[PDB]
């Protein structure tokens, strides 16, 4: 490999030996890419004028008011699509037509990469089909039919705990025959090598603009950026341009779903252990067996028994540090954000701004200036969130 | 050893392998039991068998909904060690592998599970999910416990990887009939012939094709192509789905199909 | 007055008399805050940090394939709450407070303004009133929950047509009891003066990014703006910086409905009559007695049976032209802009891109540079588009 | 001229005006101008009459269904101005007042609809959207055709509205109980008097006071302050609706009401 595809112990490429030429061939890609002034041009420029980069860093004063915590908000719930994931989509396209591929497969979970995945292949000119869990199909459907309007194939999977990993599962049985004229656009960092770099590095942009808007608005870097894990694509995004600012702390949180002691979660980072899946060697939820167990978040896009190898790594030698918030407490996130701030948020990044909320209460007169990453926006949420309001 | 013991066999008598594959525990431990009597009984040269995985990610819907049965009777990795001891018990001689996933060969350690299939009397493991790129510490472990190591040549295959393959793997090496994930519906039309050359200059361990066979007349043209044998999988298992309701009659059009896979072979 | 409150023959302060002191103090407020250099900095804090200004300017290049047309879309879809309404929203917002308010009364169709009215009351602490018509709650339903989930009452109005117009009525009625502690947040560039002048001011900014954003890319100004027109504010609020530069074609886009030939339509600027009605003496659709009209469109949000009066204006001296495009029409546009640029439009929207491809097509060897507002963005409308497609 | 009659021998009797109002046509034509007779007969001293609109934006629920009645019964401006005539031929000396919205007297012209109205006998106009500040087109041709143009004098008022509405105004001057839009449910409690006062010191036209009065003792709360007069809507439109299934019950509750309301202005 021309790249490391490892993060100390975790990651590599874990797949069938059919699939090796396919991954050297986009790490080859990459590679050029990342050397080409053109590709970087053009990649600038739908970010700018398509995608609708910079996005703002709004500071939130009525949820902090009586404590000593100044708020940041990243607002990628302002990108064009409604989540950080329009970012590596539009640069995987472009990855996807330099190596002379006309179709696109890719999975999802909260839609939001389905979204994703249409509009780019709209814009660019690639047919684009997609995978995801029958669950999903209904609990973030608003998402469903933007896909489909956009010229996308949705298709809905029922195996399983019909939701992420059963997505995944088929996109990578399908990429595995088709992979000579699919590109496969992974949804998050993780996966096999080269999709944890080449995500990390398509979303990089996250922490390069929040650092230059920081050090703009406040004359310093943060003491710690915050951000929900479901694979760590928006993690690894705002995190990877702090990672050698020792004094910035790197907050990653996992959906504690019903709450750990259940079993109900999607928390492998910390309550999980070390397995082989999903063409990585990284934290898994998996059964005593090693059977791979079934995850459980209330938003779709955390929903996933797995975690990206970067992630894994930052925590085991103490550079990220990795919490978890349960369905409850990212709701009171939710609804705390839309009714002072007028901002609705993912439920997804609801799990960020629940932590960033927690630090600040429980030690209201500690002085701390933080950055949540907003992933997205909750437009896709708001009729599950109404559906739980009552009981 | 055994594999060896059965190409230097099969190679005096002038005939192909014919090796089935299923899923132990499908659909029950003592059902699984009984097919895998009748496929040796009817033929089978060696076998291929699949411990139970929760993603499996080579395998198409039929395999798939085989490892949902072998769940179903609550079938774990302790039982298929435990039925592999049977077998093996019954059957000294016919050489056998597994088909396994990578996370349930590290689970407990990847010395300790190569360990366990010595111990059963295993001759050779798959790991589906380790490319020659990861393979080091598999073939390691395989190799001090005297397991063979299964390597995948596919048909997008170059010559570097011909050379891994061939010095890196032992008993039987694995050509692949296509690209995708297992199924019977979907058949390997591409010609494998150069492939099957190159193996044999490089001195590879000989080799057994799979992916889609589900007919005499594909395992004919295998072995008339120059490969050692064939692999069936998905034709074997829908004959367990098919029949579920009829035990007796499914030994029964199991046994017709083994026979005339492996005369297909001679 | 202070400020003139007639456009020509078109405008004026036609309220009860009761309604004078509020409007009078809402011109004064104004005047007061334009000379303001606090006030312009904190409005324009809002706007970049919390609204996401400036938008951006997208060419779409896909759509005009094999012309000679070169078509930009001004991307007020990628502001904060999913469209322009949000501008004018937060300046008013701040007048609001400035004159001492604490309740906020708002009238919505889209429910893009109500969304923008709940999300500035929740960000700056006023107390939210919409009303709303009830066949507007049901075809543009996902609103009706963004703006609940915020703090803000929604009020069904089931009187008339249940569209705009009646949730208007309400409206008025309700300021005229409670003017002492609300402000009337008007949603569009209508109503009694001050409220077109007011609305224009906030909404202008858009005219004058997309002049900057054009001579840096094209180095000259468009050969046209497009803009669809409901009451008036986006089309406006991008005419306003380029009234001046009389080379610049100014289009504005009425809804066709039906047809206008089977009068269910909401065209009053080139197909209705001179009225007094909303506080303004503009043209309307009325019955041959003066009787008001219910106008229709597939779009709530240009469902009113009357326009703004400078638009009336600028159309009698010539300066500006008006159209109209059919329900049928804006259709094919919302699919048109999906699939090719990977865009989803409002329907509003959508009759300002439908001209513009009419533009095109009609013509395809005329070299035209067009600009096209892209007012909102279309997740509000995909369940009645979804709908639709089925005949 | 019929109001200065009127206020001049309200004087001589030392007693204040009662004057109700309703919508033209509302239940019907027929019952409409039946429903006028019995206020006139049980003791009002003018007439309030309302030209169903298709917006009305000072009024309430009540009156906005009895537009929607007349509307249903098909009633036009132009019946209504019909109907004003026979009023008249049957009633010479009663002041009558219109209660017009804009767009109705603009429609057709504004000096058009104004000489209409003298051509009928109407005495008064009074344009509900019409602040004192777009006045000048209708007061102009309300005086060349002999209307009195009402104006309207707001609790918020200050000195400037007061010279104005007092020079501009012709007939009464109407004052307003409360903010908000008509109703019988809504009382105005704010003492009204330091008005009432300043426009006898400008010399404006008597005044009226109206919304939200719906009981005798309101009237009587109203010229007591010194007002000229008592205006009462929806209280009696409410009878209207209340009692659509009973024409003949419907005219003689009207009747006990108006007698009651007139009682309190002596
Ligand atoms: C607004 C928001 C999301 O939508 C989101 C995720 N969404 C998915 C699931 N995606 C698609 C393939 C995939 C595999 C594993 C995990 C996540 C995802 C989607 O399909 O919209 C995440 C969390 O994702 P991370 O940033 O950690 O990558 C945060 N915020
Ligand atoms: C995305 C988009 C809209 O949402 C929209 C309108 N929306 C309304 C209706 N608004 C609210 C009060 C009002 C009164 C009259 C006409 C319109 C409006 C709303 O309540 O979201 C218009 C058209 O509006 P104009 O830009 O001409 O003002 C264009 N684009
Ligand atoms: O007849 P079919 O199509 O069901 O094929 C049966 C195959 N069963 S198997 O155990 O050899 C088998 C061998 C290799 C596999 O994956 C890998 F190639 F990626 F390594 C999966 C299954
Ligand atoms: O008894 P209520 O509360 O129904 O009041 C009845 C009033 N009817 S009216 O014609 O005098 C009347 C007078 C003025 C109106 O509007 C304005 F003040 F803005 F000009 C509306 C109605
Ligand atoms: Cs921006
Ligand atoms: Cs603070
Ligand atoms: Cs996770
Ligand atoms: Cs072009
Ligand atoms: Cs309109």
């Amino acid at each position: 490999t021309l790249l490391n595809p490892y993060f100390g112990e975790f990651g590599g490429m874990y797949v069938p030996q059919i699939l090796m030429p396919a991954l050297n061939q986009l790490e080859e890609a990459f590679v050029s890419a990342q050397k080409d002034p053109e590709f970087q041009a053009q990649f600038a420029d739908l970010l700018k004028n398509y995608a609708g980069r910079p996005t703002a860093l709004t500071k939130c004063q009525n949820i902090t008011a009586g404590t000593r915590t100044t708020l940041y908000l990243k607002r990628e719930d302002l990108l064009h699509g409604g989540a950080h994931k329009t970012n590596q989509v539009l640069g995987q396209a472009l990855l996807a037509k330099r190596m002379g591929k006309s179709e696109i497969i890719a999975e999802t979970g909260a839609g939001q990469h389905g979204v994703a995945s249409a509009l780019a292949s709209a814009l660019l000119g690639l047919k684009c089909r997609i995978y995801m869990g029958a669950k999903d199909v209904e609990r973030q459907s608003p998402n469903v039919f933007r896909m489909r309007l956009m010229g996308a194939e949705v298709i809905p999977v029922h195996s399983g705990s019909a939701t992420l990993k059963d997505a995944c599962n088929e996109a990578l049985r399908d990429w595995s025959g088709s992979y000579e004229t699919a590109h496969y656009m992974l949804g998050t960092a993780a996966g096999p090598h080269p999709y944890p770099t080449i995500v990390r590095e398509f979303q990089r942009m996250i922490g390069e603009e929040t650092k230059a808007q920081i050090l703009d608005k406040e004359g310093r870097l943060p003491d710690a950026v915050i951000a929900c894990v479901g694979g760590g694509s928006n993690a690894i995004g705002m995190f990877a341009d702090f990672i050698n600012d020792t004094s910035v702390g790197l907050i990653g949180v996992e959906p504690g779903g019903h709450g750990i002691e259940t079993g109900e979660h999607g928390a492998p980072l910390k309550h999980g252990r070390v397995g082989i899946y999903f063409g990585m060697k990284a934290p898994m939820m998996q059964t005593a067996d090693g059977q791979i167990e079934e995850s459980y978040s209330i938003s779709a896009g955390l929903d996933f028994p797995s975690v990206g190898p970067q992630h894994a790594y930052l925590n085991s030698i103490g550079r990220a540090d990795y919490v978890s918030i349960t369905d409850d407490e990212a709701l009171e996130a939710f609804k705390t954000l839309c009714r002072h701030e007028g901002i609705i948020p993912a439920l997804e990044s609801s799990h960020a701004l629940a932590h960033a909320l927690k630090m600040m209460r429980e030690q209201p007169e500690k002085e701390q200036l933080l950055v949540v990453n907003l992933s997205g926006r909750g437009d896709k949420d708001i009729f599950t969130v109404h559906d739980i309001l009552k009981a | 050893e055994r594999y060896e013991n059965l190409f230097a066999q099969l190679n005096d008598r002038r005939e192909g392998a014919f090796v089935p594959f299923v899923t132990l525990g499908d659909p029950g431990i003592e059902q699984s039991l009984k097919i895998i009597d009748t496929l040796i009984d009817a033929g089978a040269d060696a076998l291929e068998l699949g411990v139970p995985f929760s993603d499996p990610l080579a395998d198409g819907p039929t395999i798939q909904n085989a490892n949902l049965r072998a769940f179903a009777a609550g079938v774990t990795p302790a039982q298929c060690f435990e039925m592999l001891a049977l077998i093996r018990e019954k059957h000294p001689t016919i050489p056998i592998g597994l088909l396994m996933y990578a996370n349930l060969v590290f689970n407990n350690g990847i010395d300790a599970f190569y360990a366990r299939c010595e111990q059963v009397g295993v001759d050779s493991v798959l790991v589906a999910d380790v490319p020659v790129e990861e393979s080091a510490p598999f073939r390691q472990a395989a190799l001090r416990h005297n397991i063979a190591p299964i390597f995948i040549c596919p048909p997008n295959a170059d010559d570097d990887l011909l050379r891994q393959v061939a010095s890196y793997g032992r008993g039987y090496t694995y050509l692949l009939s296509r690209s995708g994930v297992t199924g019977a519906e979907n058949r390997g039309a591409l010609p494998l012939h150069h492939l099957i050359e190159k193996l044999k200059e490089y001195h590879a361990a000989p080799a057994l094709q799979g992916f889609g066979i589900s007919s005499p007349e594909q395992v004919s043209a295998a072995v008339r192509a120059g490969a050692a044998g064939a692999i069936s999988g998905s034709a074997i298992v829908k004959i367990i789905e098919k029949n579920l309701a009829s035990p007796k009659q499914m030994l029964a059009e199991l046994r017709s199909f083994v026979s005339a896979m492996k005369a297909a072979s001679r």
